[PDB]
C-alpha cells in the first residue's frame, strides 16, 4: 500500500495518545480469530476469520494448503512457564494476548506480547 | 315511423378490453378479492458486498 510507513507512524502516535488520555487501547480493540480468506476490490476487502473451534476445521481457497495454522511474530511471543521456571512439563497450555502500558507524561509507550502457559489466572 | 337500432355489446371491439362473466349470486357476496404472487428475477453480482 501507498503511504504506509507514514500511517504506521501516525498509528503509533495515536496509541501513545490513547494511554496518555487514560482511555486505554484494550478498551478499543476486541479480538477476532485468525483470518483465512478474502476477496478484494481496489482498496476494499472482506476478510474472514474463525471464531470458535480449532483453526484447521476451516477450508481455505488456496488449493496449495487447504488447511492452515496460526502464525505469531516470534519477536513478541513471551513464554511464561519456562520463564518463571515452574519445573512443569509441557502439556496443554493456554494462550493470552497481553498489553503493557507505561505512563510518564510525553515520554510513554506500549509493549505487546503473546503469552502461553498453564496458568489459568495470570494475576 | 322509425325503427330502433339494436346493438349487442359483444359485437363491438371494446369487448376485447375486458372479460365478462355472469355471476348470478353477486347480490350476496361481500367484498371479494383476488390474490397475486410474483417472483422478481435476480442477477448475480460479485466482489466485496
Amino acid at each position: 500500500d501507498r503511504r504506509t510507513a507514514a500511517r504506521l507512524e501516525r498509528f503509533a502516535t495515536v496509541l501513545r495518545a490513547m494511554i496518555r488520555s487514560h482511555v486505554f487501547p484494550h478498551r478499543a480493540l476486541h479480538v477476532l480469530g485468525g483470518l483465512l480468506g478474502h476477496v478484494t476490490q481496489d482498496r476494499l476487502a472482506s476478510v474472514t476469520c474463525v471464531a470458535r473451534g480449532d483453526q484447521e476445521a476451516a477450508r481455505t481457497n488456496d488449493m496449495a494448503a487447504r488447511r492452515s495454522q496460526v502464525h505469531v511474530p516470534a519477536c513478541a511471543l513471551m513464554d511464561v512457564d519456562r520463564e518463571l521456571r515452574l519445573g512443569g512439563d509441557d502439556g496443554l497450555r493456554f494462550a493470552y494476548l497481553v498489553f503493557v502500558y507505561t505512563q510518564r507524561h510525553r515520554r510513554e509507550a506500549l509493549r505487546v506480547h503473546v503469552a502461553v502457559s498453564r496458568l489459568p489466572e495470570l494475576g | 315511423c322509425s325503427t330502433l337500432s339494436l346493438v349487442r355489446f359483444l359485437e363491438l371491439g371494446l369487448s376485447v378490453a375486458c372479460v365478462c362473466t355472469k355471476f348470478p349470486e353477486l347480490s350476496y357476496v361481500a367484498e371479494g378479492t383476488i390474490q397475486f404472487e410474483v417472483q422478481q428475477p435476480m442477477i448475480a453480482r460479485d466482489g466485496p458486498h
